Parts: structure tokens; sequence; C-alpha cells
């Protein structure tokens, strides 16, 4: 009786977002950037390759200097890597090799993992013995580490197999928040440029905007048909693009509070692996398992060019904070960083 | 006449590209870094120079008769020849020997494969010591016998006609390379049908298709001895033969037709070793 | 070109490069075995005789070194996590015997043993195991010896004309599994029967490992 | 803690024979690579020996090349120097630096105590060689070099050292404007080409003591005279 | 009672989602676009910079 009642109020409440949704749906992006010009064909050349990886990568992520990265593969091995020079700056060995997250701290100090082993480790990178040490484990997550992110040297966000993220306090190494909502398993997360929401893609094929201070899911966004796998957000913090196993890229817009734009071609038919946006936020650059990075015009929804340079699925990928290049991880275990040239 | 040109041709452009190929599909794939993926690499190129600078400098020598390129050149087509003749019968034992470690020291193989540093020195070792079995001879043996019995216009070695030293050349060359790859390519046989046999009595469509697999290998084992044997044994017998008797005894035409059996090994090699190889035929594919 | 600093940056790159391919060369002589299973399945008694997420257990027989991974703990979705397990050496997979008659606790109107068939036929068919060999071990025969004798194998299977003898019963098991396998050319299965007295299981992996470690060589210098 | 205990030094007989050790406790040592670096009382810093990580690369002073040998035992964590033919020339206090190389790392960050022996190429210029000074009030230490510091990678490998009275030197300013770990925000390092200035804002009585610009640029690595603030 | 609970935070949640202000499509469109057209130059990777401002020549 009670239960019956309460569920068919759900479906009214679904109704009346999905009518307020439509109902400031006056225009599409689409026809908004029809006159603009396109950006042309962007060419983008193998740079450099970064070579020591002896098993699949599965994540890596700039430093915020634009110069040092850090790539995690299943070798048990985090390497952070000088992109200018391809020097190995640091090899850290991992406890447990069955990694599938990496995150480099804003301030450059820390390095953070963790994978099947439900713990996220975090590195200390600037210790008086000269060495990477594990500083902290952040245990709490009863499902895989599948992203984390850095707010500061203190905080980190973390998204995990057992459906809820949270935030961490790392000098207490306790769980401040905890996000719950995702019905499955969540798959990646992204934080907002002022680091006050983030968005997290999950199993469940929805994408929700959380608060970090409130600790409360604001916004719910659906449209994707299998699990999403990648989430990034747009350079101004207003929108975000997700990448999922259904071979499409959408683009949600926060206070639109829906999707404007959707990224698939005829060809593609494979799941996508990692998403991220250039600079200035007009090319939106996709990872995925035929092997390359297709690089899209985020306003027009056009495949501007493919950056094809591995053998096996691109795993992940990053851009630079001052846009100046491109780095894709891939199961061949090599790391490509890209631009184009004049 | 034309027919003798168009097949001395043939086999230029098969020897030249089909070892192409395996160097084209070796930098094109970044995964063929394996110590076999190497070795395979080396015999394509010891194979590939002799379709490309042997071969074609040869032809004028056929056609016409008489070296007209001089004597200093011939001295480099000597050492040439013989260098890159010997590396490809010193490659087939190292990848032999690679295959022999494969089933015995199965549990090393797997851990010391992928080390190109390994390779690389297996690789170098193969080439220093195929120069330093007929490179010196080559040269030193005018300079030290006194005087060269060589004829104007001719283009051979020295030793041609010499009886021990072609025994004891041969012997480091081919007689035991020979021995080496019917023992490695006998212990591998053994090891697989023994490993079977044990399967079968400890455990269908899965032991009908083992079986039938190791037929497989059974077949492409004994054509690997068979084609290295046959190529190289009729012209070493000969060389042999031939001194005892200046040539009497041995008829002309007879050693032109063992002279290009060598030759013609190294367009067999491409078709046996790279191309059966299961890495190789994917990066093939990818390519074309 | 390069600075004093810049040489000796190069320098210490090279020497980490140098770690990790003695690491690579360290890891490349384990043997990774993936452990599989339903609940009660033996799964944690073959442990026991091979001495918060993952659980990987090590072992050496006849210096050769084994990681067994157990991943019964991941409650997760097993699709976004079991490609991290492609390229392992070979699949462990317990089987209990006994459980032939027995009903699944949480279905309460499913046989466990047609829950560990579907088990089975989901991993050997998986995507990413194409290439793998699977280890099938099948627990509990003693007690299933048992267990036939008071009730026949016609339970579990409707369509079985054979006798109820042990020999015949705990075969037409061992038949039906490996039928489940669709990659009868690219992987092979290696079925043992094991009770808890039982010390050769051992034996049998590194048997069945170094078959299959072989047979990968064989693949990787052309002859297969 | 990070230690660097020196041993082995002593009045020997010229021509002789001394073996230096320097053992390291407290952090990774094998993976630092080690200098010496000599100072002749009263008088400035001179480099003696680098031994890098690995023990793949070794350099020595001109002064001292064919002399001295410098090894390392990783597992002891003990960095050697053997000297031999010693003249009056080498009598100094040795000490032994320990110094990082990666992008971003803070070389010749920690100095050893240093051993006392006694037996009985970039120009870096300090012209100043001693500076009144008072409390509370702002100082600038000028250096020079012969040959142009910039790199064409955007580094100026010039640094800047304090030797306190009685003690040995530390590391204050690493390529010649990065503020090295545990120095406080009031030292500053400005320069261009051949021209370098170490500002100290509100210069307090722990800044007295002598200061030294070091290149790095190219072995030898070269220290000027020194600067020394007095109050 | 698991699933009564479950009902009202769910319920409550979609409360919450359904009160924010949306603005019109085409003005979040604009926002997006005006922000491309504004910071155009300063990307690299649509706009490659010559090699000598390249780090990665
Ligand atoms: C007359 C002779 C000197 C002509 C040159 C032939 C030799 C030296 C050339 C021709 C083919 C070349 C090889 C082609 C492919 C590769 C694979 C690459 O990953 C390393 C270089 C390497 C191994 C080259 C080495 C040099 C090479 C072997
Ligand atoms: C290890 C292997 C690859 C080294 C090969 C070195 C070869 C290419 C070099 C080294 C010695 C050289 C020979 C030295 C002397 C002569 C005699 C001269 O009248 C003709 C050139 C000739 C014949 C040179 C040909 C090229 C040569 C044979
Ligand atoms: C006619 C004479 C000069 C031919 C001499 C050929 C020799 C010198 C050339 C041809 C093939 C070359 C090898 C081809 C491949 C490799 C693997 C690479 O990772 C290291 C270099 C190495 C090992 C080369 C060494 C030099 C090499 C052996
Ligand atoms: C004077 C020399 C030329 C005569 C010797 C010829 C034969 C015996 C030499 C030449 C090439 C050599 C091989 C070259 C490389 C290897 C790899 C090494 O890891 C094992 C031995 C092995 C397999 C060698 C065995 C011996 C060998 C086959
Ligand atoms: C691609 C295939 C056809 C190549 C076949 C190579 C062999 C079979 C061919 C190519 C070169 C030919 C030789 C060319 C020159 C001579 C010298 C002559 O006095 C006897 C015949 C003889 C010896 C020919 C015999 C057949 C021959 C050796
Ligand atoms: N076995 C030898 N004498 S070396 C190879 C010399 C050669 C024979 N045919 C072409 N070249």
């Amino acid at each position: 009786s009670e239960l019956d009642q309460l569920r068919q109020e759900a479906e009214q409440l679904k109704n009346q977002i999905r009518d307020a949704r439509k109902a400031c749906a006056d225009a599409t992006l689409s026809q908004i950037t029809n006159n603009i010009d396109p950006v042309g064909r962007i060419q983008m050349r193998t740079r450099r390759t970064l070579r020591g990886h002896l098993a699949k990568i599965y994540a890596m992520h700039w430093g915020t200097d634009s110069r040092l990265l850090v790539s995690a593969s299943q070798d048990g091995k985090l390497i952070i890597w000088d992109s200018y020079t391809t020097n190995k700056v640091h090899a850290i060995p991992l406890r447990s090799s069955w990694v599938m997250t990496c995150a480099y701290a804003p301030s450059g100090n820390y390095v953070a993992c963790g994978g099947l082993d439900n713990i996220c480790s975090i590195y200390n990178l600037k210790t008086r013995e000269g060495n990477v040490r594990v500083s902290r484990e952040l245990a709490g997550h009863t499902g895989y580490l599948s992203c984390c992110r850095f707010l500061d040297d203190n905080q980190i966000v973390t998204s995990s197999g057992d459906t809820t993220c949270a935030l961490w306090d790392i000098e207490t190494g306790q769980q401040t928040t905890t996000f719950t909502g995702h019905t499955g398993d969540v798959m990646s997360l992204s934080l907002a440029p002022d680091t006050r929401l983030f968005v997290s893609g999950a199993c469940d094929a929805s994408a929700k905007l959380w608060d970090v201070r409130e600790g409360m899911c604001r916004q719910t966004f659906t449209g994707h048909e299998s699990d999403i796998n990648a989430i990034c957000f747009f350079p101004n913090g207003n929108a975000f693009a997700t990448g999922s196993d259904d071979a499409t890229c959408r683009l949600f817009d926060l206070r639109a509070d829906q999707e404007l734009m959707t990224y698939s071609h005829d060809n593609i038919i494979c799941g996508i692996t990692s998403v991220s946006f250039s600079k200035s936020g007009r090319l939106l650059l996709a990872g995925y398992d035929d092997f390359n990075c297709n690089v899209w015009d985020a306003l027009k929804a056009d495949r501007a060019g493919v950056l094809a340079g591995h053998d096996n699925r691109v795993s992940c990928l990053g851009v630079t904070d001052d846009g100046m290049a491109v780095a894709t991880g891939s199961w061949d275990s090599f790391l490509k960083i890209w631009n184009g040239s004049s | 006449t034309a027919v003798l040109a168009a097949l001395m041709a043939l086999l230029i452009v098969a020897t030249v590209l089909g070892n192409a190929l395996v160097m084209l599909a070796f930098v094109a794939d970044s995964s063929l870094r394996t110590q076999n993926n190497f070795f395979l690499l080396n015999l394509a190129i010891s194979d590939f120079l002799v379709g490309a600078f042997c071969i074609p400098l040869y032809v004028p020598y056929v056609l016409t008769g008489r070296w007209t390129f001089g004597r200093g050149l011939c001295k480099l087509w000597l050492v040439v020849d013989y260098l890159l003749c010997t590396s490809s019968a010193f490659n087939i034992v190292l990848i032999s020997y690679d295959r022999f470690l494969s089933v015995t020291r199965a549990v090393s193989y797997r851990a010391q494969q992928g080390d190109t540093r390994r390779a690389v020195r297996k690789m170098l070792l193969v080439w220093v010591l195929a120069f330093l079995l007929y490179g010196p001879a080559i040269l030193s043996w005018e300079y030290l016998s006194g005087g060269s019995s060589i004829p104007e216009g001719h283009c051979y070695a020295e030793f041609f006609y010499n009886w021990y030293f072609l025994i004891t050349a041969s012997t480091l060359e081919f007689f035991t390379p020979f021995l080496s790859v019917t023992f490695f390519n006998l212990s591998i046989y053994l090891n697989i049908q023994r490993r079977t046999r044990l399967r079968l009595d400890g455990a269908s469509f899965t032991q009908r298709f083992r079986l039938s697999r190791d037929r497989k290998v059974a077949k492409s084992l004994a054509v690997i001895v068979s084609i290295f044997g046959l190529c190289w044994a009729p012209y070493t017998l000969l060389m042999i033969i031939r001194a005892a008797c200046h040539g009497h005894c041995v008829p002309d035409y007879w050693y032109e037709t063992s002279f290009w059996l060598l030759w013609a090994n190294s367009a067999v090699n491409p078709v046996l070793y790279p191309l059966c190889h299961h890495s190789f035929r994917r990066a093939f594919t990818k390519l074309l | 070109t390069l600075s004093a600093e810049d040489k000796a940056a190069v320098e210490r790159s090279k020497m980490i490069d140098r770690n990790l391919r003695e690491d690579g060369e360290k890891a490349a002589r384990e043997v990774k075995l993936l452990l599989l299973g339903a609940g009660e399945s033996g799964k944690n008694t073959i442990v026991k005789q091979m001495k918060t997420g993952i659980v990987e257990t090590h072992f050496t027989f006849k210096d050769l070194h084994f990681k067994m991974f157990d991943v019964g703990a991941q409650r997760s979705e097993r699709k976004k996590w079991i490609h991290c397990f492609e390229g392992v050496t070979a699949i462990i997979f317990c089987v209990a015997l006994s459980d032939y008659d027995l009903v699944l606790a949480e279905d309460e109107e499913m046989n466990r043993m047609h829950a560990s068939m579907k088990l089975f036929d989901s991993i050997c068919n998986n995507k990413w195991f194409t290439d793998t060999s699977i280890i099938l071990f099948l627990n509990k025969k003693d007690l299933f010896e048992e267990k036939i004798k008071k009730s026949p194998l016609t339970i579990c299977y409707p369509e079985y004309a054979g006798s109820n003898t042990y020999e015949e019963a705990a075969a037409y098991i061992q038949c039906q599994f490996e039928d489940l396998n669709k990659r009868k050319d690219t992987k092979e299965i290696y079925t043992h029967f094991t009770c808890s007295t039982d010390t050769k299981n051992v034996q049998f992996v590194f048997d069945a490992v170094t078959d299959v470690i072989i047979k990968n060589n064989l693949k990787d210098c052309g002859l297969f | 803690d990070v230690q660097l205990v020196e041993s082995g030094g002593g009045l020997v007989q010229p021509g002789g024979s001394r073996k230096l050790s320097c053992s390291a406790s407290g952090f990774a040592f094998s993976s630092f690579g080690m200098h010496w670096v000599r100072q002749a009382p009263e008088k400035g810093l001179e480099w003696v020996a680098y031994i890098s990580s690995g023990s793949g690369t070794i350099y020595y002073a001109d002064t001292v090349k064919g002399r001295f040998t410098i090894s390392r035992d990783d597992p002891k964590n003990t960095l050697f120097l053997q000297m031999t033919s010693l003249r009056s020339e080498d009598t100094a206090m040795y000490y032994c630096v320990r110094s990082i190389y990666y992008y971003g790392s803070s070389p010749f960050d920690f100095w050893g105590q240093g051993t006392t022996l006694t037996v009985s190429d970039i120009v870096m210029t300090q012209a100043t060689s001693s500076v009144p000074v008072t409390p509370g009030e702002s100082v600038s230490i000028s250096c020079r070099s012969s040959k142009s510091l910039l790199h064409s990678n955007g580094n100026t490998y010039l640094y800047w050292f304090l030797q306190r009275p009685g003690q040995s030197p530390q590391l204050l300013i690493y390529r010649m404007s990065n503020l090295a770990s545990g120095v406080p925000d009031r030292f500053s390092g400005s320069g261009s080409g051949t021209a370098f200035t170490l500002t100290i804002s509100r210069l307090e009585a722990e800044d007295v003591g002598v200061y030294y610009c070091m290149q790095h640029l190219e072995y030898p690595l070269t220290f000027g005279a020194g600067t020394k603030l007095e109050l | 009672t698991a699933s009564i609970a479950q009902a009202r935070k769910l319920v409550e949640q979609l409360k919450m989602e359904a009160n924010i202000d949306r603005i019109k499509v085409s003005k979040a469109a604009a926002d997006l676009m005006a922000y491309c057209e504004a910071h155009a130059k300063e990307d690299p990777l649509l706009t490659p910079v010559p090699a000598s401002e390249n780090p990665f020549r």
C-alpha cells in the first residue's frame, strides 16, 4: 500500500523533471553552432613515445606543470615521466599490481593509485630520504577503486565499484563524506575547475553531479544506453562530456540540466574508454576500444581527426593544463604525446 | 640464353622483396621484440643482402664468363659472399637452438623472452663468427702463400682447389650446423610426442586436434632439416670432391648448379621461418 | 648538448630502466593462476592444499613460483575487471561433485551443479580467455560417492542413461563440463578429482601449467 | 634523520696516502650522487670529485685527477675518497655532499659535517669579500660568471650556499631562483645571464655567515670567493 | 521495511532535483560557443603553435 503509492510518486516526479527539461529545450546546440566555421582537419604527430611499462597501461594523469605525468600499469609500477625528455623521474613499485586508476596531485607532491585491492594509496614524492614512500592507504571502499582525484594535498575524491564515491581526509585517513545514489559500479569522476563540484559516471548509465562540501547529489544526467566509462568537465565548468560502452559521447549541460549534443559515428561500434577536452574546449578527444583516439568538434559534432598510433585499447588519455599536448595510454604498454604543427 | 637471365633476375626479385617484407614488418609492429623475432630478422637481413649485392654483382660473371670488375673489387665480393652465406647458416642454428630452449628450459624461456639485450648480443656473435671463418682466410691467403694462382678475369677464393682447408672450414660451416639442427629438431619432436603421450594417459575432439597439431609440427621440423641439407650439402660435398681431382672428376656445369643452391636457400628461408611464425603472419596482414 | 644535470637525469632514467627489466624478468617467471568457483565448492580447501579485495596466494613447487588470485570477495560487476586477468597462465576452476543434488540457497529452485555449469560456461567462453587453459577441480569426490548410493545422478541430469557406479557417474559429470567448452582448438581443459586428503593436487597443477607454458613457447617460437 | 658522517681525516706526511670515509644514514644512499668538496682554512670552497648514482659516472677536478680515487659501497652506505701523493695544497676540510638529479630536484641539499686533513673552467666572481650588516635590513650579494650560466633548456645553473661559523654549508638557492626546502622565504635569488644577486630581506642573526655562489653548468664545478656578512 | 525506507529517500531526492532553476538550451549553447570563441587563440591543439614555441619539437 504505502510502498506502491510511494513508487508511483517517483514516476510522477520523473515525468515532472522530464517535462521541465523539455520546456527549456527551445533550441539545439547543433542549430546554434551551425553558422560557425569548422575547425578543419586536426593533424597531430607522435612527438614522444614513453617506453618502459611491461604490461597494460590503465591510467595516466598530467601534472599541473604540463611537463610531468604519472602512468599506471599492471606490472605493479607507477612511473612518473618527464615528457619533454622522456626521462623517467620515478618508478613506484605497487604493493598490489591490479591498479586501475592513478592521480597526480595539483601541488605535485603526491600521487595516488588503487585497483582491485579496494585501497587508495597516497605516495609522497618529496621526502628527505630521496625515495617515494606510501604516506596513506585509504581503506573503506568495499569494491575496486575505479577513479581518484586530488582536491588538494589533504583531500581526494575516490569512486569505487561498490556504487559509491567518497571524499577523504588524507591526514586522518578517514572518509569525511560518502556520496551514495548510484545503482551500479561508479567507473569515473571528474572535478570541476573550482573543485566545488564533481561529476561521476556509473554502470547504471547515469551521471550524477555532486556537491563536495554539502555531500549530496544535485542533478542526475541520463541518456546513455550502457555503462559510462569516462567523464570530463568542460573547461569553464558549466558542462561535461561522457563516454560509454554504447560507442557514444554526450555533452551534458549543468545549468540546462540536459544533454546538448551526441558524438557518434556509424563506423564506431566499440566502447569508449577516456574523454578529455582541449584547453578552449572546442575539441573533444575520446579514446576507443578500436585502438584509436578520435578528435571531435565539440560544437558541431564533427570528427576532426584521428590519432592512430596504438596496437591495443586506448585505455586513458589526458590534455595538459596549458593545452600544448595530449597523452594517450594504451594496453600495448606505450604512452604517446601528440600535438600539431603549423 | 635469355631464359637463364630471366631465372637469375627472378631469384633477385624473390630474395630481395621476400626478405624485405620481414624487415618491413619488423619495423611496422612494435610487439615483435622477442629474442626469436630478432633472430628471424637477422636471418632475413643476411639473406636480403645476398639477393641485393652478391647475386646482382655475380650476373656478369655468368653471362660474360669473365670477371670485369677488377681484382680489388673481387676480394670485396668474396668476403661479402662468404660472410652472408655463412651467417645465414649460423642464424639457422641460432633459431633452432632458440626453439630447443622453448621446450627444454620452458620456464626460463618465457622469462628471458623479450630481452632485446640478450638478442642483440647473440645476433652480433653470429656475424662476428661468420666473418672470422672465411674473411681473413680469403684476404690473407695471397699475401702469405706468395703469389696468386687465380687467372685474370676469374673471381673465386684462393682456397678454391685446396683440400685440407675446405673440409676443415666446412665442418664448422655446414657439418656441425647440420648435426646441431638435426639434434635440436629431433629433441623437440621427441618431447612433443612424449608430452602428448602423458596427456592422453592422464585424460575427444581436443585429443584429436592435439594429435593433428603434433603431426603438423613433425612435418614442419622435417622440412626445416631437409631444405637446409638439400641446398647446402651438394655444394659442400662438391668442393671437397672437386678439390682432390682439381675439377677433372666433376663436370663444369655441375659446379655452377650446386653454386646457386646456397643462394636458393636464401629465398626459401623467408618462406620457412618467418612465414610459419604466428606473430609475423599477424604483422603481415597489418601491412597488407 | 645536454647540461651537467641533464646528463645525470638521463643516467638516472637508465638506472630505472635497468631495474624495470629485472622486475619484468622476475615477474615473467611467476605463474599467475586465477582461482574461480562457486561457494561451498572446495575453493577454500584447495588453497589449504596449495599452502578485503583480491586475495593472492604464493607457493613454490619444483623451482616454479605460482601466484594464485582469488576474486571471490569482489561483489562488483565481473565484466568491468575480468579483463585485468587476461594473460594469466591458467584458470583454476573448483566444482563440488557433492552439490549435484543440492539446491542453491539464494534461488531455492536452482541446482548447484547447474549454477556451476553456468559459471563455467561464461568463464570458459569469455572473450578475454580465448587462449587461456582451464584447470578443473572436481572436489568432494568421497562425499559424492556416498550421495550417489542414496541419491541417483538422474536428479541432476534427467537425460542420464548411465548406471549408479562411482566411476561412470564421475566420468559423466567430467564430460558435461568439457562439453561446455567452445574453444576446443585454442584452449584445453585439465580435469582432476580431488579430496580433502589428496596430496597430488599441487603436482597436477604443476603438470598442467608446464604443458600450458610449453604450448605457449611453441606458439612464440613459430612451431605452433 | 638524514646523516652524513665523515672519518679518516688527520695529519699526514707529504707524499702519503689517506682513505676518507663518509657513512650515510637516514636516506636512500644508492639513489644519490655524491660529491667531495673541500675548503682550505680561511679560504673558499673547492670541488674535489663526483661519483654518480650507480657508479657509472666519475668526475675529478684537474688539481686532484690521477691522485684521488672516489668510490662508494651501496650495501654499506659508505662513500670513499682514496688519496695518494698528498701535498701541502691538499690541507683542507673535506665535505661529503649528497646530490640527486631528476627534473625539479635540489642537488647539493645536504652536506656532511666534514673531516679535516692536514699535510705537513667557469670563473665565479664575488668581488665584495665582506659586508657590514645590521639586523632587520635588506642585504644584496652579487655574483658574476665568466660564461653565461643560462642553458638552452631554460635553466640557469647557479647555486647559493651559506656556511655559518662552525657549521657545514647549507643550500639556500638552487638554479638561481628556487628556494631550498627548509629555507625561509626572505631569501630570494635574482639573476640574468652572467650577473646574479642574492637578496636577504629582514636580515637576522642566523643569516650571518659566508655566502658562496656555485655554478653547475658544467664540470668542474667552481665556487665564488665568498661574501661574508658581519654585524 | 528496507524497500519502504529506500522508497522515501528516492522520492525525497527527486524533489531536490526537480526544484532547480533551468536556463534555456539556446542560452546554454551560446555560453559554450562564446567560451570556445574567446579562448580559441590560446588553444595550441586547435591552432598549432610555431615550432619555436612547441616544447615537443
Ligand atoms: C651494404 C649494406 C651496408 C647496406 C645496409 C644493410 C643493413 C646495414 C641495413 C639494411 C636494413 C637495415 C635494418 C632495417 C630494420 C631495422 C629494424 C629497426 O628496429 C632497427 C634498425 C634495423 C635493424 C636496420 C639496421 C640496418 C640495416 C640492417
Ligand atoms: C664483422 C664483419 C661484419 C666486419 C666486416 C668488415 C668488412 C666489410 C671490411 C673489413 C676488412 C675490409 C677489406 C680489407 C681489405 C680489402 C682489400 C682491398 O683490396 C679491397 C677491399 C677489402 C676487401 C676490404 C673490403 C671490406 C672489408 C672486408
Ligand atoms: C657486407 C657486410 C658489411 C655486412 C655486415 C652486416 C652487419 C655489420 C650489420 C647488418 C645487420 C646489422 C644488425 C641488424 C640488427 C641489429 C639489431 C639492433 O637492435 C642492434 C644492431 C643490429 C645487431 C645490427 C648490427 C650490425 C649488423 C649485423
Ligand atoms: C669459428 C666459428 C665460426 C665456428 C663455430 C660455428 C658454430 C659452432 C658457432 C657459430 C654460431 C654459434 C652460435 C651463435 C649463438 C649462440 C647463442 C648462445 O647463447 C648459445 C650458443 C649459440 C647457439 C652459438 C652456438 C655455436 C655456434 C653455432
Ligand atoms: C626463381 C628460381 C627460378 C631461381 C632458380 C635458380 C636456379 C635453379 C637457376 C638460376 C640460375 C641458373 C643457372 C645460370 C647459369 C648456369 C651456368 C650454365 O653453364 C649451367 C646452367 C646454370 C648453372 C643455370 C642453372 C639453373 C640456375 C642455377
Ligand atoms: N660453403 C661455402 N664454401 S660458403 C658459400 C659460398 C657460396 C656458394 N654459393 C654461393 N655462395
